RNA sequence: AAUCGAGAG
DNA sequence: CGATAAGCAGATCTCTCGATTGCGTAT
């Protein structure tokens, strides 16, 4: 399940990239936290990955 | 990753009760570390938090093509107007809880919506362990290859950081006892590691280990020290044949060797 | 490897040697005829490659021992070539052996007696007597008589000495071999072989011999002799050679000369006595491998065969050809038949041969086979990386290893693993079982493979392996009961079942992450198993010594099987002893980035925590149940606020978790340091940044990225210094357990409030950017040199411009100055904006207080986002321009501006325009290359100093040498100390303060009964008076009545063996500073601790000074960087890409003369003083007239100190004698006042075709002489050739240099360097120059001059200051090892195959590279190695010989 | 025949003596080296997995390693460290007789 | 000791070795006006005698050969008139431990 | 088994 | 003998995938 982007370039509709979803918008928090990302980890919430959140075969 | 070339892999699923929440009530789904940012600097990823949250609050999509903006008309000026004309604050920060204690955080916390990408490096192509399984045939080490259940490389890299922390026993235990250890069969008399056999026995007798090189023909020299081939070639001769702990691909190059016409001799400690 | 199977006997060395035809065919199994492997149905054919005889194939039993595939272990067989070949290892050798001897008297063309004294040399280095070599040409100042008296003077003298070497003890009967003498035997040997090859006429018969000639291998043809060689001939009375032939001549010559080659190609005593023959060098019977080793591929359906079958069955069906054909020869002898179809089929013979012979040296080698997708031979199987050295003994696959992805865990302890449950169940480890294991074992068999921990298999007592997969519950129950039954078996009644458990936690384990570029990335790890993932958990401190990030890293996990490589993972390489890095001492370990952010907030004044919350911090970070408290119950504060309500602070947090972790019955520290951020930053009055420890209490300041983290002089690290590693491990993993909890708590964020500026902030930014408009223009006015404030569009600007752009030099220089002014208008507006200008401010600003905290990121970062990106450097220069001038599209040809030039004004914040978009990308993308190139070239260097450091170590001598016991260095750095405890060694105040807990952890009490006390101390006491008598003396004029205490007293062993530095130093300390702890138990302190701080016995420090200096490689006019290294330690080139030389000048020198110097000593070429040449060619016979015009006088004698008397002899003597050689050349080419009147008369009669000559004796201004050439001469330029002369004349040049330039002094004296090395030139100029302190570049040329020692000198020297400039710190103690090492012979040896020729260990070299050349002089000179190097013992699989195997380990058994 | 081995059988151990350093004039540390220690818990370790007697008492304890460094504080641990001189000659330190750090 | 002021010939050059075991070494009286030893690189160099050679040999248990080697043909081993086979006392003024005694054998 | 191409750190 | 101008040699981390692998011929 793609999505179209919410803040997206004028081209993105020009070469109709709406037929090939690229990603999820998602709700992103800046916020250190967790201890378990800090390098260049990131962390995902479980609900939301339970709900159909980045799932693909 | 998202469109800015912040990649990262997950390090764990935070349940949600455990997640921060927010004044409104959403916990985000997404938690990237402010440290990601000093160093790379990828303020358009902020600018496109502030200008996602404030789409999707007012139901619009903004455009994000470069060189829109300038220096007089700042992104952060527009879609902070935009989120102050909608309840939410001017700088994007949100009220947020701590999940675990339930107070709230020492500061607000910066949130908003942001395109998310999931990269094709699953961690289900990339994990492997071997035990024990299919081995090289000319080396008897293992198999190259995660498919092919075959091990890792200690290199020489590798090997030097095992002689540089002084631990013998363990590039033994890489190099040796764990790649191709092998107990092979020596000649004390002639030092040669292939030109040994075991004996066809007779009937009631017992195998014994005998040197080619080192023993001469029955029939040559005109019951003991008498062993047989599987032709019937009697011999009479070196019988003064022990075993060592050498690897394998030592076998393989004296091999190699004796193609060149090339002989090593290995001197065993006890005569 | 089964710890059960003990092996009695092991290979102590190998011997290289020649396999003789003779034992191939005794022996051997079969002899291989038909070329066919496999006939119809797939079977074996009698005969054939795959043979019975050569080993089981494909179900079928050997024929040979009777045993089914897996248990063969394979046989040899052979093939019988027809005619001998040259074997193609050892062509070179009997090449130059055939073509040095004389054909008729079959001996060297060399003088027999000359021969002789080369066999008594070569005698005399085969045992330990290097100087009787040398000794032995004595002989001849003390006909055929004569020679026999010399001779037998020469063997009465060699065996003289090698008696009495042997009987007074300096050799043995089999030898002394070291690398010196391995050196002084290679080089008798090659001096030998050119004067073998230096010989046209035999000495003995004075009959000429036909010479050689080598089109490659497989041929030989020799060119008949000359008339005038057969004149001489007969007065002393292109055909091709036979194979036979050339043998039976080898075969004559070295039975003649067995004498000498038994000492050439031998180079211990040949006590086997048996001969040398020529027949080794050829090739008559080939052996095949066995089947074994050449079996058939099977990748499904497609079966290829075996390449080195096809390679064999190709020299068959040769083999077979020639012999067909050789009977053909015997009819066309016995019957009488013309010699035409004799003429053919020895015309097929000759090409069956030379077939043959290729074939054979395809099978050996595919470079030296004929033909224009080729099969390798075997040379190409271990030439290489991808051979067989390289990659199956140096490297190997792995038993018992894992790969993943990682990810972070800051619940993990510092020193753990986090091990998925997936690896948990397939990793095991072999248990035998006990009377103490039982309880457990049984439980992992009853568990069985699945459930975790549980058991896999289960090795009985007679190697049965019943393996657990496929048994059901009650079967294993069965099993596990009867698990410790006693052996019946006599033959095992020593032995227990050892049960194949899995890794449980108590369980050690080896993490590496690729590229392993020091041993810090190699590290101990204790396993702790997780319920969860798929991935390896690390903690946070772990990622800097393994250079790890968790974005898709994945490193390896190695499981130890035996228990001692389990106690080596738990005690040598664990990670907590991985605290310093042996590189500088520095430490590697700590919390990174959102524990030092939150460190910053939580140990700030405006932190204050109730009872609650103070404990629950406490209890969290603490947990005392797992072994975090030394009290077994947790010890509080009081708060710092009793009313109106109790309130604690964060720096109390930090003193409860001390007091905690900290064991009691021990003071706490006593540290005084700083932190990162500056006091202005808190307010007026503010002095947190002096963090400040009182008995273990933090008490002022805040702990930061200096305190924990790898930082020097921390707290982390003075609890490492004082309490040991393992307390410092507790107290990283405790901190960070505190700032997570706290991180969760009081969360961490940053936005785009952080990034912004006030309105005033933007404001003072604009103002400052508005000063940057003119910025460009007044660069490129005085570049140009153009009166400054003249307009932009003025035609002379753009002109100038286009001169600097065409240029490059001059356009440098306009980049370089114009970028200096744009970095100045960006440092204003940065001091400007920063932080005065943000409206949030530190600490709530996170951007600020990250950058500030060393937490993420930089004041520039900050600076680029916040203020200005600045000027985009390419290179060291500006944006590239086009060929118009245009550096975009977008700007006019020649813009003065700054933003045309990549100066770009805008800001992260803000967004930068398009062309400061495109010149931000190019930039970018430079970076991104730089970081792909300096990565791919790093490795080589360490490569090639660590195969030959490897096996250097510390004895228990305390001295420090190769493996094959050839010392190079009497002390480590000349003080023993290591550099991992070096640390603290001089921080005498921290020692001062932490008396008590030092003084409890060293307990001098326990370990005076092993100590000698006085004499060291007495001795020490003795030779400081003495220096302190003498130390105002030059370094040669004192004498050395009292060597330094090391060199005499054992420092391990004798309290007071200390440095004559360190006890300097702590002797000016106790003078300075006088305070109750006595000043004497604090000498007596610091010594204890000095002997403690020694390097053990069996240290790798070749290993650790190669890594030290290679992997900070990484980070990286004269030579700088990697490509200096690479000339130092890599190449050793003489021919130094920039000789210089630094001239000191005496004091009394003012600047003037100074400058005087430079251009007295500087070169000036003709070409430097004259403005042009007119050249006037007239055909009316054809003449030249050459005027060359000179700057003025005035100008040149100014400038480069030239005369006209000087230009004139310059003219008269080499410019003219130049131009008429090169003339005549051209034309060989092609042929395809009385003073002026005498001076032209003499150049005309000494000069070939001048004509007329006149030099402007009163002004210095030009000079004009004719040149007549003849009429057949075709036509020339003239302008060329003398453009050509003019530069390659010089006029006043000293050799070797070319420039001397007086640049700025730094650090007080005054310097002079000039661009080359000539020592003997300044060696005159005492007057300027101070002589004693010329110190140079280039190693080679001070080796020359001053020796081995100043070259060691100048090494260290250069080899450091390449990591001066990069800010690199690295001891001098891995620089000091590696000159010694690179100057052991007296020369300079690089760090490559030719710099270790002279080398005791031949396995050592054959796994470096060039494989088969080292494995041809190992044969030759029979090299019996002993197995020392690290390499060779790899090769044969021997424990090695550092570390662990420095010693043996007895048993005491209580009864005889 | 055998005398060929007595022979060299005498010259061995002749050799062996000749290089061996007496103990009153042993010039190596006291102190255990690193290396020393973690071979000699390996190997004690090693001889206590193949059920070999044990000097301490075991407070329910199943590592080996473990019951080896309980040995070794205890110094009860009979074995001896034979170190290597880099001519050949070796010098023989007991495991009581070195002090640990 | 021989000096010569611009070269010497190569026929006289085969009758300094001619006649042991008087030693003859040669100079140039160029290439020598600056004494080397004062050079602030160069060390001290003092040569030892035979019987602290072997007190140093059985110290260490080395053969001559395993030792550090200086050229004979070195510029401080034809100043301190060095023959094969005698080992020289180097001290070097180290950065880190100051002063420590380094040894080399002429071969 | 090679060769080519795509990747990851 | 020897001093360059010239010729020839061997070098220049680990891991995961997929796709292809040889043409003419004489009987
Ligand atoms: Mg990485
Ligand atoms: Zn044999
Ligand atoms: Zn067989
Ligand atoms: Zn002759």
């Amino acid at each position: 399940t793609g999505q179209t982007p919410i803040v997206k370039a004028n081209l993105y509709d020009d070469y109709g990239m709406d037929n090939f979803p690229n990603g999820f918008n998602a709700v992103v928090a800046v916020i250190s936290y967790t201890g378990y990302d800090m390098d260049d980890a990131m962390i995902i919430n479980k609900s939301a990955d339970e709900r159909g959140f980045g799932y693909g075969t | 990753s998202s469109r800015h070339g912040q990649k990262g892999v997950c390090s764990r699923k935070w349940p949600t009760i455990d997640m921060p929440f927010s004044e409104t009530g959403i916990q985000p789904d997404i938690i990237i570390n402010p440290h990601a940012f000093p160093s790379r600097m990828t303020i358009g990823m902020f600018v496109e938090s502030l200008a996602g949250k404030a789409g999707a609050l007012h139901g619009i999509a903004q455009d994000s093509t470069p060189w829109i903006f300038n220096e007089d008309d700042t992104p952060a000026d527009y879609f902070g107007e935009q989120l102050a004309k909608a309840g939410y604050n001017y700088h994007g920060n949100e009220p947020m809880y701590s999940g675990a204690t339930g107070e709230e955080l020492r500061a607000d916390i910066y949130v908003g919506v942001v395109y998310y990408q999931r990269l094709r490096h699953m961690v289900n192509d990339k994990f492997q362990v071997r035990s024990t399984g299919p081995v090289n045939s000319l080396t008897m080490q293992p198999v190259k290859g995660r498919k092919r259940h075959g091990g890792i490389r200690v290199g020489e890299m590798e090997r030097d950081a095992l002689i540089g922390h002084g631990t013998s026993f363990l590039l033994q235990d890489r190099l040796l006892n764990s790649s191709d250890y092998t107990q092979a069969s020596v000649c004390r008399e002639c030092g040669s590691i292939l030109t040994t056999q075991q004996s066809v026995p007779r009937i009631g007798s017992i195998s014994t280990v005998c040197c080619r090189r080192c023993s001469m023909r029955f029939e040559d020299a005109k019951d003991s020290q008498i062993w047989e081939d599987g032709q019937g070639n009697k011999f009479v001769g070196g019988n003064e044949t022990t075993t060592v702990a050498i690897p394998f691909v030592l076998k393989y190059l004296d091999s190699e060797l004796s193609a060149m016409g090339i002989r090593l001799r290995y001197n065993v400690e006890p005569k | 490897m089964d710890i059960s199977k003990p092996v009695g006997s092991e290979i102590t060395s190998v011997d290289f040697g020649i396999l003789t035809a003779k034992e191939i065919r005794n022996l051997s199994a079969k002899q291989i005829t038909n070329p066919t492997v496999l006939d119809n149905l797939g079977h074996p054919v009698s005969g054939g490659l795959y043979d019975l005889a050569l080993g089981a194939f494909l179900r079928n039993l050997c024929s040979t021992c009777g045993l089914d595939e897996k248990f063969c272990p394979g046989h040899q067989g052979h093939i019988e070539l027809p005619v001998p070949c040259y074997n193609p290892l050892f062509f070179n050798q009997l090449y130059i052996y055939l073509r040095a001897s004389c054909l008729f008297c079959h001996h060297f063309r060399l003088k027999s007696v000359e021969v002789h004294r080369y066999a008594c040399k070569l005698r005399l280095l085969q045992y330990g007597l290097i100087d009787e070599s040398y000794k032995l040409d004595e002989i001849t100042l003390g006909s055929s008589t004569l020679l026999n008296e010399l001779k037998s003077k020469r063997s009465e003298y060699v065996d003289m000495a090698i008696a009495k070497a042997l009987s007074d003890g300096r050799t043995t009967e089999r030898g002394s071999f070291t690398a010196t003498v391995n050196d002084e035997r290679k080089k008798l040997v090659h001096e030998f072989h050119k004067k073998l090859l230096s010989r046209g006429k035999c000495d003995n018969c004075g009959m000429f011999s036909p010479k050689f000639r080598k089109d490659g291998f497989t041929k030989i043809f020799e060119t008949a002799l000359n008339e005038k060689q057969i004149t001489n001939n007969r007065v002393k009375g292109s055909t091709y050679i036979l194979s036979t032939e050339v043998k039976n001549i080898l075969d004559t010559v070295f039975r003649k000369e067995q004498c000498v080659l038994q000492y050439v190609f031998h180079s211990r005593p040949n006590l086997s006595r048996k001969l040398v023959k020529a027949d080794s060098f050829f090739m008559d019977v080939l052996v095949v491998p066995p089947t074994r080793f050449r079996l058939p591929s099977k990748l499904g359906e497609e079966v290829h065969e075996n390449s080195q079958n096809q390679l064999l069955s190709k020299v068959l069906t040769t083999s077979l050809l020639i012999r067909d054909l050789n009977d053909d020869l015997s009819k066309l002898q016995k019957d009488k038949v013309s010699l035409e179809d004799r003429r053919v089929i020895f015309s097929r013979l000759m090409n069956a041969f030379v077939t043959i012979q290729n074939d054979v040296n395809a099978f050996i080698d595919s470079t030296k086979a004929q033909g224009r997708v080729p099969i390798p031979g075997v040379k190409q199987a271990l030439e290489k990386k991808e051979g067989l050295f390289r990659k199956h003994m140096m490297g190997k696959r792995v038993n018992y290893a894992a790969r993943s992805v990682i990810s972070p865990d800051p619940n993990i302890e510092t020193n753990e693993i986090g091990v998925p449950p997936v690896f948990a169940v397939k990793l095991t480890y072999p248990e035998p079982v006990t009377a103490y294991n039982i309880a457990e074992l049984r439980q992992a068999v009853i568990n069985g493979p699945d459930k975790w921990p549980g058991a896999t298999q289960i090795q009985n007592e007679d190697g049965s392996l019943v393996s657990l997969i496929g048994m059901s519950v009650e079967q294993r129950k069965a099993l596990a009961n009867q698990l410790l039954t006693p052996s019946s078996n006599v033959s095992t009644h020593t032995l227990n079942k050892k049960v194949y458990r899995h890794i449980k936690n108590r369980d050690v384990v080896l993490m590496n992450r690729q590229p392993t570029l020091h041993k810090a990335s190699m590290m101990g790890h204790k396993v702790r198993v997780l319920p969860n993932e798929k991935t390896l958990r690390l903690h946070y401190a772990n990622t800097g010594a393994y250079n790890a990030d968790f974005d898709g890293d994945e490193m390896n996990m190695h499981f130890p099987q035996n228990e001692n490589a389990r106690a080596e993972a738990l005690n040598l390489a664990n990670t907590d002893s991985q605290y310093l890095t042996p590189t500088s001492g520095s430490p590697v370990r700590g919390l990174i980035q959102d524990h030092i952010s939150a460190g910053v907030w939580l140990t700030s004044k405006d932190s204050f925590f109730t009872r609650e919350q103070y404990q629950q911090y406490i209890y969290g970070c603490i947990r005392p149940e797992d072994g975090h408290t030394t009290r077994s119950k947790i010890v509080t504060l009081p708060p710092t606020i009793f009313k109106p309500y109790p309130l604690w602070t964060g720096k109390q947090i930090i003193t409860t978790v001390l007091l905690n972790v900290t064991p009691p019955d021990m003071p706490g520290i006593n540290l005084i340091s700083k932190n990162k951020i500056k006091n202005e930053y808190w307010g007026k009055g503010s002095l947190e940044n002096e963090v400040l420890f009182k008995d273990g209490a933090l008490l002022c300041g805040i702990l930061d990225k200096s305190q924990y983290g790898a930082s020097k002089y921390g707290i982390v690290h003075s609890l490492h210094e004082v309490y040991g590693p393992e307390v410092a491990a507790k107290v990283l993993s405790v901190l960070g357990r505190l700032f997570t909890n706290y991180i969760t708590a009081t969360a961490f964020t940053c936005g785009m409030d952080d990034l912004r500026l006030t309105a005033e902030g933007n404001k003072w930014r604009t103002d400052i950017l508005k000063t940057s408009v003119d910025t460009g223009r007044e660069a490129a006015a005085e570049v140009t040199n153009l009166d400054k404030d003249t307009p932009a569009d003025d035609p002379e600007l753009l002109k100038r411009l286009q001169e600097i752009l065409r240029d490059n030099n001059k356009s440098g220089i306009l980049d370089a100055v114009t970028s200096s002014k744009v970095n100045a208008i960006t440092s204003q507006v940065v001091s400007k904006c920063v932080p005065d200008g943000t409206m949030k401010k530190f600490p709530c600003n996170s951007m600020q207080a990250m950058a500030l905290s060393g937490a993420k990121g930089s004041n520039v970062n900050v600076s680029q986002i916040m203020c200005l990106l600045g000027q985009q450097a390419l290179e060291g220069r500006r944006v590239p321009v086009m060929v118009s001038g245009k550096t975009l599209p977008s700007f006019k040809p020649y813009e003065t501006d700054a933003m045309a030039g990549g100066y770009v004004k805008g800001r992260f914040y803000s967004g930068i325009k398009p062309q400061e978009y495109y010149f931000h990308c190019m930039a970018g993308r430079e970076g991104l290359i730089d970081t792909a190139v300096k990565t791919s070239r790093s490795g080589y260097l360490q490569r090639c100093l660590t195969k030959q450091l490897e096996g250097v170590h510390v004895s228990y001598d305390n001295s420090i040498r190769d493996a094959d016991g050839t010392l190079v260095q009497f002390m480590y750095g000349g003080d023993a100390i290591d550099i991992t405890k070096e640390s603290h060694m001089t921080q005498f105040e921290f020692c001062l303060d932490n008396y008590y807990a030092l003084l409890k952890k060293y307990n001098p009490s326990a370990l005076i009964e092993h100590l000698d006390v006085e004499s060291a101390l007495k001795y020490s006491k003795k030779t400081l008076k003495y220096r302190k008598k003498h130390s105002k003396e030059p370094h040669y004029k004192q004498s050395v009545k009292y060597d330094p205490v090391l060199a005499k007293y054992n420092p391990a062993k004798y309290l007071g063996s200390v440095s004559e530095n360190f006890q300097d130093k702590l002797e000016s300390f106790l003078d300075k500073n006088s305070k109750g702890v006595n000043e004497k138990k604090f000498r007596a302190l610091m010594q204890l601790k000095y002997m403690r701080s020694l390097i053990n016995p069996g240290e790798a420090v070749g290993i650790i000074a190669s890594q030290s200096v290679g992997e900070p490689s990484t980070q990286m006019n004269v030579t700088l960087g990697i490509p200096r290294l690479r000339e130092i330690v890599m190449t050793a080139s003489a021919a130094i890409k920039t000789p210089q030389m630094t001239l000191p000048i005496w004091n009394d020198v003012s600047d003037e003369q100074a400058d005087t110097f430079c251009k007295s000593i500087s070169k000036v070429l003709l070409s430097e003083v004259i403005d042009k040449v007119i050249v006037t060619e007239t055909t009316g016979a054809r003449s030249y007239v050459i005027h060359m015009r000179f700057f003025d006088n005035n100008e040149y004698s100014e400038e480069y100190d030239v005369s006209k008397e000087e230009l004139q002899n310059v003219i008269s003597n080499q410019f003219i004698h130049l131009l008429e050689a090169a003339i005549v050349k051209e034309i060989k080419k092609q042929k395809r006042n009385k003073v002026q009147r005498d001076r032209q008369s003499a150049i005309i009669s000494h000069h070939r075709f001048i004509t007329k000559y006149n030099f402007d004796d009163e002004s210095g201004k030009w000079c004009e002489f004719k040149l007549e050439l003849a009429a057949d001469t075709e036509k020339l330029l003239m302008v060329n050739i003398v453009e050509e002369i003019c530069r390659k004349s010089i006029i006043r040049q000293i050799p070797h240099i070319d420039r001397c330039v007086h640049p700025e002094p730094e650090n007080g004296k005054r310097v002079l360097v000039t661009e080359g090395v000539n020592f003997q030139a300044m060696w005159d100029q005492e007057a300027f120059i101070d002589v004693d302190g010329i110190t140079s570049n280039d190693v080679a040329a001070v080796l020359k001059t001053y020796g081995v020692e100043a070259a060691r000198n100048t090494i260290v020297n250069e080899i450091n200051n390449v990591f001066s400039r990069y800010a690199i710190s690295v001891s001098f103690r891995h620089l000091d090892l590696i000159a010694d090492m690179m100057t052991r012979q007296g020369t300079y040896l690089a760090f490559n195959r030719q710099g270790m020729e002279t080398s005791t260990s031949s396995f050592m070299k054959m796994s470096y590279e060039t494989t088969c050349q080292f494995l041809t002089k190992a044969v030759l000179d029979n090299e019996r190695e002993q197995l020392d190097s690290p390499s060779a013992r790899i090769v044969v699989g021997k424990l090695n010989n550092v570390g662990t195997g420095s010693f043996d380990v007895l048993a005491k058994v209580p009864n005889a | 025949g055998p005398e060929d081995f007595q022979q060299h059988e005498q010259i061995r151990r002749k050799t062996l003596k000749e290089k061996a350093i007496p103990k009153d004039q042993r010039a190596t540390t006291p102190y255990m080296t690193k290396y020393e220690r973690a071979r000699i818990l390996g190997t004690r370790a090693l001889q206590i997995s193949m059920n070999a007697p044990v000097f301490v008492d075991l407070e329910g304890e199943t590592d080996p390693l473990r019951i080896a460094m309980k040995e070794l504080a205890e110094k009860k641990i009979p074995l001896v460290i034979r170190r290597y001189l880099p001519d050949g000659s070796f010098e023989d330190w007991s495991v009581e007789e070195l002090i640990v750090d | 000791i021989f000096v010569y002021q611009n070269n010497i010939t190569p026929s006289a050059m085969k009758l300094v070795p001619s006649i042991p075991p008087a030693t003859i070494e040669t100079f140039n009286e160029a290439a020598l006006v600056v004494n080397i030893t004062h050079h602030e690189l160069v060390p001290k160099h003092i040569r030892l005698s035979s019987d602290e050679k072997r007190e140093l040999l059985k110290r260490y248990r080395l053969k001559e050969s395993q030792l550090p080697r200086i050229q004979r043909a070195d510029p401080v081993a034809l100043y301190l008139g060095l023959k094969r086979g005698e080992v020289v006392k180097i001290i070097r003024k180290s950065e880190t431990s100051g002063r420590y005694a380094s040894y080399r054998i002429c071969m």
